[PDB]
């Protein structure tokens, strides 16, 4: 008894120790893979932060080969290819651009800024943009600022 | 941790196993791949990799590259001799009677120049994982004479690097896919590098490895494939012009690039634009250059050279007497294999589609870090 | 202190197991401990990394946009230049806003971390070794170059 009480609580004593590591363990490699998978997230939101706001003022920038492009025959052929990829390298990002005429108004993508008689278009549907609009990946970003036709 | 290092001659990359997942590091400057390139500035400074080929031009005697050419052999050799006459630095002949460089009058083994490169992967595996590194497994070519294999042995030395074991460029892409676990696949890797094409068949015997063919040119990879670019754009000026660039060292040094820049975007497009406004000038005012090459243009124009790949794919074969049937399986390995053209022409000469789930200029440092991986 | 009894003998073993059980845990336990301190170290390089170059790969996309637009002022109605000259402002001074400097500036030794002597040249116009003049802005993100510029160095007299 003397040796056979102790034999079990040495027993014991071992399946503690045994088991505690094996469970700290894993405690451990499951905390780091919170860390991990927690700190992903955390780069890939200040991120799609940092795209979104710069992306955003690029946006006045695009509008400068718009009012430029708009204002010499083979210099104009440049500014159109300039133009080009500045929205071709942009597509890629997800900004896509609000200017197709003749649409019924649409506030989620137009910004009504004045009314014009006009027979070009069934009442109600925007006529001449103003500005383009842009969105990323469809959420509109800026309103396309434009001329609803008024009958 | 055994870093896995492939020492490449046009380009090196270093990798690490993060767990059981290969992980490629990248470099201070943040590139996955540091060019093999070294140059002892004038005021002693001792460049490697990107900022060492950004000064070649005004600095060519000093700013040693391609030295894997040299690693193993003796002063004498088609190679080394034939080299002599190219390389813009000066090759010397060791006492020993071995093959050496001498930079600014001190002559040094062509070991302790590799090194530099070594030296530069094991400090960005440190500066990766934290602690110091000091193990590693380095690749060399299927054809390493047991002296080069040593002398690229000497470098790790020299860098501070405990070589655990230099394994095959081949092997290497191999281990790098996943070709070690159902029990006996025939291998073909095609590499064409930024200077040389290299084909090795080796069969995997279910887990044993061996070159069953060995064959590649030492003047053919993209390099070269450059060079058509280049030309055909210096050729086009002159006929729609009458101006020879060649005589002209900014110009070719710049349509060197606007090529090399075209080549690769006609890869992933059908057409591209050699703009150089200002390209020269000569008696009637200032020129200009504006040239639209398209996939196909370049393809005619680097033809001979994908198909002089493959002639050498055919003796690969005919020496390991088997049909691309007998090819279980094929693997890219050399950024180059990009293109289209060779991807399919290869896909062509062994029916099936050549693999490259992996990136074909990592791929053989990744298999160098497998190996090392949980293995050594 | 005789031990010749199995039983006793037996004691003494799980007690040594035990002592065993107990070192590998400790030390099992502090591997991990330290193998996580390791995953915490990059964790935060990872991130201050992605944080420097978040936008390297757009505001990489966009210097061919830079160029053909200083490529168009090259070549070259005073005002449409005025205006592509304005729109290179502002592209410029936007992309500085992200972390962009452009490596653009003559007399300067040539600096192959953000140079590319493109061609040497026999000027007096400033000291050999120097950048003599600019084929083309370089761009740097945060420290790390996205594209070094070509410029042309200056060799002696003659």
């Amino acid at each position: 008894d003397p040796r056979d009480e102790k034999v079990a609580n040495l027993e014991a004593q071992l399946a503690e120790a045994q088991t505690r590591e094996r469970d700290g363990i894993l405690r451990v490699k499951a905390e780091m893979e919170n860390l991990r998978r927690r700190t992903e997230l955390d780069i890939e939101k200040a991120h799609k932060f940092a795209l979104e706001k710069f992306i955003n003022e690029l946006l006045p920038v695009i509008d400068s080969l718009d009012r430029a492009l708009e204002v010499m025959s083979a210099m104009v052929e440049d500014i159109e290819l300039t133009l080009k990829s500045m929205l071709d390298v942009v597509r890629k990002f997800g900004v896509e651009v609000i200017a197709e005429t003749n649409v019924p108004l649409d506030p989620n993508v137009h910004q009504a800024i004045a009314m014009v008689e006009s027979d070009d278009v069934a009442p109600g549907n925007v006529l001449g943009i103003m500005q383009k609009g842009y969105t990323l990946n469809g959420r509109t970003i800026r309103a396309a600022m434009v001329t609803v036709a008024k009958a | 941790k055994i870093i896995g290092i492939d020492l490449g001659t046009t380009n090196s990359c270093v990798a690490i196993m993060d767990g059981t997942t290969p992980r490629v590091l990248e470099n201070a400057e943040g590139d996955r791949t540091t060019p093999s390139i070294i140059a002892y500035t004038q005021d002693g400074e001792t460049l490697v990799g990107q900022p060492a080929k950004r000064q070649a031009v005004t600095n060519p005697q000093n700013t040693l590259f391609a030295i894997k050419r040299l690693i193993g052999r003796r002063f004498q050799d088609e190679e080394v001799q034939r080299d002599v006459s190219i390389m813009p630095f000066k090759i010397i002949a060791a006492d020993n009677g071995d093959a050496w460089v001498e930079v600014k009058g001190q002559k040094m083994a062509p070991p302790q120049i590799s090194a530099e490169v070594l030296k530069k992967m094991k400090k960005t595996a440190e500066d990766y994982l934290g602690e110091p590194v000091t193990e590693a497994v380095i690749t060399v070519p299927a054809y390493f004479n047991d002296a080069q294999r040593q002398a690229t042995k000497d470098a790790g030395r020299i860098a501070g690097l405990e070589v655990k074991r230099i394994i095959n460029e081949p092997t290497a892409a191999a281990l790098a896919y996943g070709l070690d676990k159902t029990g006996n696949r025939t291998i073909a890797v095609y590499d064409l590098g930024g200077g040389t094409f290299d084909i090795s068949i080796i069969e995997i015997d279910e887990k044993t490895f061996e070159v069953l063919a060995t064959n590649g040119d030492t003047h053919l990879g993209g390099e070269d494939f450059d060079s058509r670019l280049i030309n055909y754009l210096v050729e086009e000026f002159k006929k729609d012009q009458g101006i020879d660039l060649r005589n002209d060292p900014l110009a070719m040094q710049r349509l060197k690039e606007a090529a090399e820049k075209a080549k690769i975007e006609l890869s992933s497009a059908q057409q591209t634009d050699v703009n150089l406004p200002y390209i020269t000038a000569d008696a009637t005012g200032p020129k200009h250059m504006n040239i639209k090459v398209t996939r196909a243009k370049l393809e005619s124009l680097v033809e001979d050279l994908v198909n002089r790949s493959i002639e050498l794919l055919k003796v690969a074969l005919q020496d390991a007497g088997l049909s691309v049937s007998d090819i279980d399986d094929v693997i890219l390995v050399g950024g180059q294999t990009r293109m289209p053209m060779v991807q399919k022409k290869v896909a062509e000469f062994f029916g099936k589609e050549p693999r490259k789930d992996v990136n074909p200029d990592e791929a053989v440092a990744i298999g160098a870090a497998v190996q090392g991986g949980v293995l050594t």
